RNA sequence: AGCCAGGAUGUUGGCUUAGAAGCAGCCAUCAUUUAAAGAAAGCGUAAUAGCUCACUGGUCGAGUCGGCCUGCGCGGAAGA
RNA sequence: CGGCGAGUAGCGCAGCUUGGUAGCGCAACUGGUUUGGGACCAGUGGGUCGGAGGUUCGAAUCCUCUCUCGCCGACCA
């Protein structure tokens, strides 16, 4: 995956988490959205 | 003419029977055979108005055998 | 330097050729030539005349 | 020599494999039905006949014209030492022609009237301008597409000669290429490929990636036969590289249509 | 690249940036964005800015660029012993105070405008916001 | 918000007529049939089809949704 | 890098000192001469001063800022 400061929701089935308190953009329907550390 | 089968929307032109060129795959994706569409269609074009920009309407069925409706030019 | 006699030459820097003797006396160098009908240099485009040199097959028909 | 050898038998084998001899690069072409075809008979020959010949990449022509039209173009030679003294004097216009399906990318229409250059010396200029089209001001390749009419010009009582103005034409020659600034031109192959059903897709995008133009699918009982346009640089190793992606079951052939001019991401790639 | 042409002398003070700015209010269009910050803007961020806008509506609407250089910025030469004279000048900068007005937009939706301000803001160092024109 | 539905008629709308059929884009950005449905928000195609959403039906049954100004936190944050 | 010397017609040099008018040689076009060219004899055109900003009535000129181009040296641990 991909890690950054800034974090979007880029597909509309993209979703937010905060896992360990570490934020996530784990998504649903497609991999390469899941990214974290935002 | 069911629910979608086997239908596409094309007919570039009747006035010109079995048409290859700016069709193609537009109808031969599914594996419809243009001999025997040249059966019905030329049936009723005869009949009609020809070579007028109008499209038609062919659904297959499970035997191999389909229907149409002929329509109005956009 | 070797000569084909006839306008029945078809080589361009490769395939083998036959060598027989014989100058040119004009051009510089040249003291062989091609007996043509050989390897890459057969009859020149069918002659009937004094064939035996520019050796095309006769007209068979 | 024993390369020319080796292939005479070899060939025996099989002739599904051909034989060529490069047009203008007097470099041999090997011809075959795919990578694996190929692959053994390098070694063939590598041991049988001992040919460690560097197995290069199949080669090129890439054509050049003009971009657009010239405006005066002129010759002149002037060195007398007396004894000579040829000068010869003229002045012409090329300009981009028509392109067209005839082999006629020389034409030279003369407009000059009377006697500004002597009628026994449309030939040696003729011959001048025919003979540097085989110098394509890059690297010396093809050129074609030149509309030249020659305009106006001189000469010189007794001394003028042939020499002056078959020499003298290139010279002007030269400049309306140096001046009116061509460019190249890359042969272009019609492409045509058998895809069943179900990859026919996914070819396109392979054969658009070689800068491929589409022209048109048709569809019949089992195979759509696809009409293409692609330039014949992206074209080395396609039959694999198609088999790869149509699972082995494809059948492309090859047709020349045209010229183009080859863009920027291939043009400068020649000039050496 | 905007940058005063032909002023009254080439290198000034390096000065200060006190205060607040004059120009508050969105005047000639219909939407502006304002900066709510306290720095100095250069002029490549300037017509970068720009074109992040000019790109944003590709032909449509009237782009006001409220401030301008006015300020020429030296540096000495690379590696050379300090003293020896003033440094020479390098480049133009735009002092910037928080309520100035920068970049006034009109001619497009209020959506539009919105999103386009998005893509100035991230090539300008100070954080900006976007303000409306109001009655009076 | 969930659970079953619908989500359409002309309309392949031009053109570059190779082709952009709601989905590359350039324009309009309609009217009808309506409980409702945009000549289109996304996925998917050479170009369709296929899969959803807008909005609308019913059921369940109580609060729910989105911005504005700040306090105080997380992430950004890796050296012998 | 800083820093004293050049930038002028097609080519090479003048003219800047003390501001007022752009020249010499060769090149180039034209004519004579000769069987013709070279050569040699006559006539003429060609820049308007590297580019920009100043100062004066007046800027090729005297000053400033950039550019291109040469020379001097960017040393002492």
């Amino acid at each position: 995956m991909k890690v950054r400061a800034s974090v979007k929701k880029l597909c509309r089935n993209c979703k937010i988490v905060k896992r360990d308190g570490v934020i996530r953009v784990i998504c649903s329907a497609e991999p390469k959205h899941k990214q974290r550390q935002g | 003419a069911k629910k979608v089968q086997a239908y596409v929307k094309l007919q570039v032109a009747a006035g010109m029977a079995n048409p290859s060129p700016p069709v193609g795959p537009a109808l031969g994706q599914q594996g419809v055979n243009i001999m025997e569409f040249c059966k019905a269609f030329n049936a009723k074009t005869d009949s009609i108005e020809k070579g007028l920009p109008i499209p038609v309407v062919i659904t297959v069925y499970a035997d191999r055998s389909f229907t149409f409706v002929t329509k109005t030019p956009p | 330097t070797s000569y084909i006699g006839g306008e029945g030459h078809n080589l361009q820097e490769h395939s083998v050729i036959l060598i027989r003797g014989g100058r040119v006396k004009d051009l510089p160098g040249v003291r062989y030539h091609t007996v043509r009908g050989a390897l890459d240099c057969s009859g020149v485009k069918d002659r009937k005349q004094a064939r035996s040199k520019y050796g095309v097959k006769r007209p068979k028909a | 020599e024993k390369m020319g050898l080796a292939l005479g038998r070899l060939a025996k084998e099989d002739p599904s494999f051909r034989v060529w001899t490069d047009e203008e690069s007097n470099q041999t072409i090997i011809a075959g039905m795919g990578e694996l075809h190929l692959d053994i008979i390098v070694d063939r020959m590598k041991r049988e006949f001992n040919v460690e010949a560097n197995v290069g990449k199949p080669q090129v022509a890439y054509r050049e014209t003009i971009r657009q039209k010239v405006t005066d173009v002129e010759g002149k030679h002037a060195k007398q030492s007396g004894g000579r003294g040829q000068y010869g004097h003229v002045v012409i216009d090329m300009y981009p022609l028509e392109p067209g399906s005839n082999p006629k990318g020389y034409e030279f229409i003369n407009d000059i009237k009377g006697g500004v250059i002597p009628g026994e010396y449309i030939p040696a200029v003729d011959k001048g301008i025919q003979e540097q089209l085989k110098a394509g001001p890059l690297a010396g390749y093809p050129v074609v597409d030149m509309g030249i009419r020659l305009h106006f010009g001189s000469y010189h009582d007794v001394d003028s000669s042939e020499l002056a103005f078959k020499l003298a034409a290139s010279i002007a020659f030269k400049e309306g290429f140096k001046k009116a600034k061509p460019v190249l031109l890359e042969p272009i192959m019609k492409v045509e490929v058998e895809t069943p059903e179900e990859n026919t897709g996914d070819v396109i995008g392979d054969l658009s990636r070689r800068r491929g133009m589409l022209k048109g699918q048709e569809s019949e009982v089992t195979g759509v036969k696809i009409h293409a346009e692609v330039p014949l640089s992206e074209m080395f190793g396609y039959a694999t590289q198609l088999r790869s992606l149509t699972k082995g079951r494809a059948s492309y052939t090859m047709e020349f249509l045209k010229y183009d001019e080859a863009p920027s991401n291939v043009a400068q790639a020649v000039i050496e | 690249m905007l940058q005063p042409k032909r002023t009254k002398f080439r290198k000034m003070h390096k000065g200060r940036n006190r205060g607040l700015a004059q120009g508050t209010d969105v005047s000639f269009g219909s939407f502006g964005l304002k900066a709510v910050g306290r720095g100095r803007l250069t002029a490549r961020q300037i017509e970068a800015a720009r074109r992040a806008m000019t790109r944003a509506v590709k032909r449509q609407g009237k782009i006001w660029i409220r401030v301008f250089p006015d300020k020429p910025i030296t540096e000495k030469p690379l590696a050379v012993r300090m003293g020896k004279g003033k440094g020479n000048v390098e480049y133009w900068v735009a002092l910037i105070q928080p309520g100035k007005v920068l970049y006034e937009m009109d001619g497009v939706p209020e959506e539009l405008a919105r999103e386009a301000f998005k893509l100035a803001a991230a090539k300008l160092p100070i954080k900006t916001t976007f303000v409306t024109k109001t009655v009076m």
